[PDB]
DNA sequence: ATCAATATCCACCTGCAGATTCTACCAAAAGTGTATTTGGAAACTGCTCCATCAAAAGGCATGTTCAGCGGAATTCCGCTGAACATGCCTTTTGATGGAGCAGTTTCCAAATACACTTTTGGTAGAATCTGCAGGTGGATATTGAT
DNA sequence: ATCAATATCCACCTGCAGATTCTACCAAAAGTGTATTTGGAAACTGCTCCATCAAAAGGCATGTTCAGCGGAATTCCGCTGAACATGCCTTTTGATGGAGCAGTTTCCAAATACACTTTTGGTAGAATCTGCAGGTGGATATTGAT
């Protein structure tokens, strides 16, 4: 049978999500998500459905850049892969709380 | 018969009006929520300055001077976020290590 | 009626987060990665969803918009693009 | 115009402790902070009361803009004393 | 007078000016990229500076109007003037 | 003459300034400094002495900002001195330009 | 049931720059996003240093100095081209 | 060095929904006489503050050595993440109701703008403690060598 | 387990500039008091765009399974804190001095608020024609135990 490296999913999946711009999260379970985290302070608010659009693309933005920081920021320390402190230090150089 | 008594509380409220006025945009604005610019800076302004007690065991020292407010402002949490890139004339930094 | 429904906040998981974190573009994923995007992704749509849907409700309005939240975006300083 | 808010500052920090004392510079700080975090309220007060296209700006959109900048706690006490203050000017006739 | 010289090379203040915070031991050839980095910053608040003073149309320069430009880059070092 | 282990002497005199706050850059250097960085690109200007003092005054908070955070991203890779890679990684994480 | 649009003089113009292209619906949003934010920042400096300056009307000069302060050098010098070229034209207000 | 097994690249065929001129239309408008009223342009100048500028002195920066100690090359050796059948669950879309939003019309109430009169909140200054910076000084921790 | 010149802290005295608290003082917004007009707020009511039901496929999960590799670890030199010594570049203190600027006045381009009307610019249908998604076919490079 052929077969080839555990690891060297790395460059198909490269090219597997960069050639797409279609956005990665898949959508109603995030629509769930943001409507419980929404639901416990105020009543009775809907969704348009372009906000939903609108703030999936938000933590979509907010998400790549956070991993492509850590991504480097992991490849600052000789490191192959991203761990805990690398996210911190993300979580250090943020600014905004 | 004064207006910051007849509102009653320490600020001027004659001059915010104006000074909005100085800034406004939406050609129009009233003339009774003077009552609330002299309430915002009055909480933030207490809001910092009570603070500025806590020098006291820290300093022995009478005056309110220019490191020393910023000094104790930076361990209020809830007040750093609201001079976030705003930083001090010759402050000094709340000190620590690894 | 009451809407009582608990956690979809673990509920983009493992094979979801990986695929957002390779998009970013990691390619070695160490096994704990789990809560940690998900406690950022909290953190973070907690913060647009209370500016967001406070001042909707300014607009004496019970039913957002899309263009409040836009508006949001760009009060927090992270202006997106194209929603109106 | 030569116009300041010192003066006022020294009455707030007589009306704390009266023990201490304003310091030579440091009211310059004070000035600072309480006109930039004025003009920045004003900033958003005036597009906030802009979106929604009505002329004048007033009550619910100055306490919603003093609570959509500054974060939680010092809010939600600061709109307690602003609602307090305001009912307090219409305390009388 | 009015003529160039070399103020790039500053003063090796480095050594104590990043004594300010939590530098340990230091072991250098930090200089450079330190006068790179202090070299960028300062011209990106000057040519603002310079900005407002044509716009002030007046061949000085001031503290009201450095604040100004100062906060519109967005490192507003607040409170001076 | 009895001076003894280096390394904790620089933990002393690390409080020793964070302590004080004295201006810490020395004052002609800055001058000539501004002059000869602002003559150059826009011709012949005149300055004012607290406009000058407050724009080192930002120069100073700035770099502060910068070597600090410098500091953190050189412990995060279990290391106690300073390097390039640190500067230019902390250059990077802080909003590249 | 009645909007203020910006599509139509940017689909004009994106067919007089280059001629023989489409457009789509959501680019159209976000180029007309981009381009009344652009407005919205150059015109809140523009009052902003309008004000501070203790001048009483807005100018020519002032906007020059407004969109050299808010964008970067290449196309400053750009927009300050266009802008005295555009000055130049307006101005030639004639009868022919 | 080497073929299948992917993997990807083109690439032609076809659907299929959608941008895009096209009409229109229409309704609110951008260009227009215009009187006029004011803030921008621009001369005059007191005058201050800003650039040079030297001399005593003095911290302090710059070159020196130097010597441990920590960056780093290398090992290795347990171990914890990646592929992968291989089931299966929750989706992914498609089709039904209704609270509740534009948008209306209409009323009244607060804010504009006018004269008013003063008083309070801006300076000048001044003087006087006076706090406090800066010294001294007397006592008290301190960590490498032994 | 023990020593001790350096470093810091706690206390005293002084001088010095400076806060601050006046009192004047003055002068110029500001509270009062008119009336006008029009926006804020509420009632209502059609008409979306929200909300919930139910049917079938793809990504999800998950144990299995296997190896790059993480962290530790040992060592080995080079490079930097550190201490010292000295030039040197400040450093401040007057001192000059002079030339742009803030204020000043004037005076006129011109902005604005009028009425006012031919156009365009937005919308909305529509239709259409075609550009791209997807299908699928089929050459073609890369490669992994051999």
């Amino acid at each position: 049978p052929h077969r080839y490296k555990p690891g060297t999913v790395a460059l198909r999946e490269i090219r597997r999500f960069q050639k797409s711009t279609e956005l990665l999260i898949r959508k109603l379970p995030f629509q769930r998500l943001v409507r419980e985290i929404a639901q416990d302070f105020k009543t009775d608010l809907r969704f348009q459905s372009s906000a939903i659009g609108a703030l999936q693309e938000s933590v979509e933005a907010y998400l790549v850049s956070l991993f492509e920081d850590t991504n480097l920021a992991a490849i600052h320390a000789k490191r192959v892969t991203i761990q805990k402190k690398d996210i911190k230090l993300a979580r250090r150089l943020r600014g905004e709380r | 018969q004064s207006s910051s008594a007849r509102a009653g509380l320490q600020f001027p409220v004659g001059r915010i009006k104006r000074y909005l006025k100085r800034h406004a945009t939406g050609r129009t604005r009233v003339g009774s929520k003077a009552a609330i610019y002299l309430t915002a800076v009055l909480e933030y302004l207490t809001a910092e300055v009570l603070e500025l007690a806590g020098n006291a065991a820290k300093d022995l020292k009478v005056k309110r001077i220019t490191p020393r407010h910023l000094q104790l402002a930076i361990r209020g949490d809830d007040e750093l976020d609201s001079l976030i890139r705003a930083t001090i004339a010759s402050g000094g930094v709340l000190p620590h290590i690894n | 009626h009451r809407k009582i429904l608990r956690d979809n906040i673990q509920g983009i998981t493992k094979p979801a987060i990986r695929r957002l974190a390779r998009r970013g573009g990691v390619k070695r994923i160490s096994g704990l990665i789990y809560e940690e995007v998900r406690a950022v992704l909290k953190s973070f749509l907690e913060s647009v969803i209370r500016d967001s849907v406070t001042y909707t409700e300014h607009a004496k309005r019970k039913t957002v918009t899309s263009l409040d939240v836009v508006y949001a975006l760009k009060r927090q300083g992270r202006t997106l693009y194209g929603f109106g | 115009r030569k116009e300041t808010y010192s003066s006022y500052i020294y009455k707030v920090l007589k009306q704390t402790h009266p023990d201490t004392g304003i310091s030579q510079k440091s009211m310059s700080i004070l000035n600072s902070f309480v006109n930039d975090i004025f003009e920045r309220i004003a900033t958003e007060a005036s597009k906030l009361a802009a979106y929604n296209k009505k002329s004048t700006i007033s009550a619910r959109e100055i306490q919603t803009a003093v609570r959509l900048i500054l974060p939680g706690e010092l809010a939600k006490h600061a709109v307690s004393e602003g609602t307090r203050a305001v009912t307090k000017y219409s305390s009388s006739t």
